[PDB]
RNA sequence: GUGGGAGAGGGUGGUGGAAUUCCCGGAGUAGCGGUGAAAUGCGCAGAUACCGGGAGGAACGCCGAUGGCGAAGGCAGCCACCUGGUCCACCCGUGACGCUGAGGCGCGAAAGCGUGGGGAGCAAACCGGAUUAGAUACCCGGGUAGUCCACGCCCUAAACGAUGCGCGCUAGGUCUCUGGGUCUCCUGGGGGCCGAAGCUAACGCGUUAAGCGCGCCGCCUGGGGAGUACGGCCGCAAGGC
């Protein structure tokens, strides 16, 4: 029985993008929307619709790669290096302003359900709310 | 096209051996062969083209290497 | 066996409207039916241990049902449970 | 063994590959046949007369 | 050659059809592998069940004795 | 109420009034048990590949039944007390599965 | 739910053939049997090899498969009956009714035990022969328990895929078993073999993962001492946890 649906969105995003494949269907949902416009905004997917596959409402997002390499294994640089899931079912991880973390001195973000809303790291350190933190990408 | 065709470039092998990664280049399948999509051999081939001949006015040495049965003598009689 | 006439009176009399074939009552009548069957048939043979698991798995799933029935309708739950004659 | 050497010391590679074939180890890909003497005769004579041209 | 091609349409569950079952069997009362015959492991299965049951008539033998060295 | 066939191997070297008796015994038999004949066929004298009760002949008798199935094995154990009868096969009718089509 | 399919899945009744052994009948003589070689052994009270008629017990030759079914341990002569699981098509009904699951309950090869029956073949222990510094062993001739059936115990294993279960995602090619379709070939399920990405200390695994993830359970923390001692529980006992 699929028992996290956010990990299996990350889990089908990470797959798709290591066999650089160029496009991804997910499952749709408000909260996954909310993830997936937060990744876009900050420049890690190409961009993510609304399409329907046999009827049921599915997520197409397109993925970004890097300038293809020189020399043996050529395969364009990922944007998306890691991606993990911090709070899972059966252990709940949240965090106030003050043990917001800071991914890769900066380089990376960190994914949170703030009472605001989904925002990454800096925006929830600007505005001073906490709350679940989702997942970390870099 | 209209030189391609009739040289039989479009012919490719049957669905036994296809490599997956060739894919974005197969138009369509007919009567167990694997056929592939002109259009695209015609704007690689423009690119191809263009990249030798800006290499060969530059000065460059470009090296063949084919080395099947039928090949040898047209790689020998093309590059001598 | 289970006759084609026998599962269909019990689907007409279990139904919850004229055309049903999947609600609850249905599904734990027919389940009633097939465990009635099997409970006497492993009564006559005693040593048929690989038919028992079969109906371990019968029983389960007629708990789970009536479960779910009595947390969702109640009303309904005691008019099935005394209709059917379980747990008593 | 003649593609992984050229890709060890940074050279470009063009080829005339077919179905049987891995695009990305090919920098400029010719997507036609490697049978059928016709169309290596047509590719190769093309791109032969293209480097005698612009000489 | 193959039995099964050098015949014609029948049924294989005719547990009677004693003139053609009789080619299905070596020298010997053995029933013909798969490689003798040639058939699907379905009317393989299907024939060794009829030839089975046409014995037990008494139609067909179950060992005989080849005339040879 | 299922189909089946029932198969009776008897005696050769019973004459006209011992094969009317038996055959009018194993009728009666028959109805006995609930059995419905569809068709009765009978293939006379056939060579069998194997001596079955001293002898290398029996008579072949085949009726297409239709009756109850559960009183198809008391009807075997009743087919089997003549001494006459040989071999009793009872099969349930299946189907033509028609090899090289 | 409706329409279908495959199978050594299980239980209960019956009946089919070819061996082995013993009894009897017909003949019929001088050795059979056994080994690397030989004896022990059976035979002149008629052995062995042949034919015919009986009795009885256990196992199912070809098909037979690198095959199928089951949650495992396991399951194949044939027929009937009573039943379990599973697959495909139609997407017809219900509306999250779900996954895992410490304890508990049940099943669990072989050997072993208890109460009865049965006993053809094989054969622990045992009795002889042979080989040999010695054989208390391997080889040979006999031979009880046991191996078989009913009920009741025992509960272990190299109980193995040495791989817990459920779900989703990530190139393909090939060989098979079994369904539906518009049948060149597409579309489900099962069993194998090469191999993308990836993993691994390596061997190797790789859509039947040992990959990428999630949920729950069970285990591990140097080798001996040691699955030992002790205490507890379960057993008629051996013994098991």
């Amino acid at each position: 029985m699929l028992t996290d649906p956010i990990a299996d969105m990350l889990t089908r995003i990470r797959n798709a993008t290591r066999v650089y494949k160029e496009s991804t269907d997910v499952p749709a949902s408000r909260f996954k929307e909310e993830i997936l416009r937060i990744l876009a905004r900050e420049g890690f997917i190409k961009g993510y619709e609304r399409v329907d596959v046999d009827g049921k409402p599915y997520l197409r997002v397109y993925l970004k790669y890097g300038p293809r390499r020189q020399g043996p294994d050529p395969r364009p640089e990922q944007v998306i290096h890691h991606i993990r899931r911090i709070s899972k079912p059966g252990r709940r991880v949240y965090v106030g302003v003050k043990e917001i973390p800071r991914v890769r001195r900066g380089l990376g973000i960190a994914i949170l359900s703030t009472s605001k809303g989904v925002l990454t790291d800096r925006e929830a350190r600007k505005l001073g709310v906490g709350g679940e933190l989702i997942c970390e990408v870099w | 096209v209209k030189e391609l065709l009739e040289a039989g470039v479009h012919f490719g092998h049957e669905r036994k051996r296809w490599n997956p990664k060739f894919a974005r280049y197969i138009y369509a399948e007919r009567n167990g062969i694997h056929i592939i999509d002109l259009q695209k051999t015609m704007e690689e081939l423009e690119r191809t083209f263009r990249f030798i001949e800006d290499l060969a006015m530059r000065g460059g040495t470009i090296l063949f290497v084919g080395t099947k049965k039928q090949a040898q003598d047209i790689v020998r009689m093309e590059a001598e | 066996p289970i006759t084609k006439e026998e599962k269909q009176k019990v689907i007409q009399e279990f139904a919850r409207f004229p055309g049903d074939t999947g609600s609850t009552e249905v599904q734990v009548a027919l389940l009633t039916l097939r465990i009635n069957r099997l409970s006497e048939h492993l009564k006559v043979h005693k040593k048929d241990h690989h038919s028992h698991r079969g109906l371990l798995m019968m029983v389960g799933q007629r708990r789970r049902l009536l479960r779910y029935l009595q947390r969702e309708d109640p009303e309904r739950y005691r008019a099935l449970i005394e209709k059917l004659g379980i747990r008593g | 063994i003649a593609v992984r050497e050229a890709r060890k010391l940074f050279i470009p590679v063009i080829a005339l590959a077919d179905t049987d074939s891995d695009p990305d180890l090919v920098d400029y890909i010719i997507p036609g046949n490697d049978d059928a003497i016709r169309s290596i005769q047509l590719i190769l004579s093309r791109a032969v007369d293209l480097i005698i041209q612009a000489r | 050659a193959k039995v099964k091609a050098t015949l014609g349409e029948f049924d294989l569950r005719d547990y009677r059809n004693v003139e053609v079952l009789k080619r299905f069997l070596s020298e010997t009362g053995k029933i013909l592998p798969r490689r003798r015959t040639g058939l699907s492991a379905k009317e393989q299965r299907i024939l060794a069940k009829t030839i089975k049951r046409a014995r037990i008539l008494g139609l067909l033998p179950f060992t005989e004795k080849l005339v040879r060295k | 109420m299922r189909r089946y066939e029932v198969n009776i191997v008897l005696n050769p070297n019973l004459d006209q009034s011992q094969l009317a008796l038996e055959k009018e015994i194993i009728q009666r038999a028959l109805e006995n048990y609930g059995a419905r004949v569809e068709k009765v066929e009978e293939l006379g004298l056939r060579r069998l590949a194997y001596p079955i009760a001293k002898d290398p002949q029996g008579y072949f008798l085949w009726y297409q039944v239709e009756m109850p199935e559960d009183r198809v094995n008391d009807l075997a154990r009743e087919l089997r007390i003549r001494d006459n009868v040989r071999r009793v096969m009872v099969v349930k009718s299946q189907e033509p599965f028609l090899a090289n089509a």
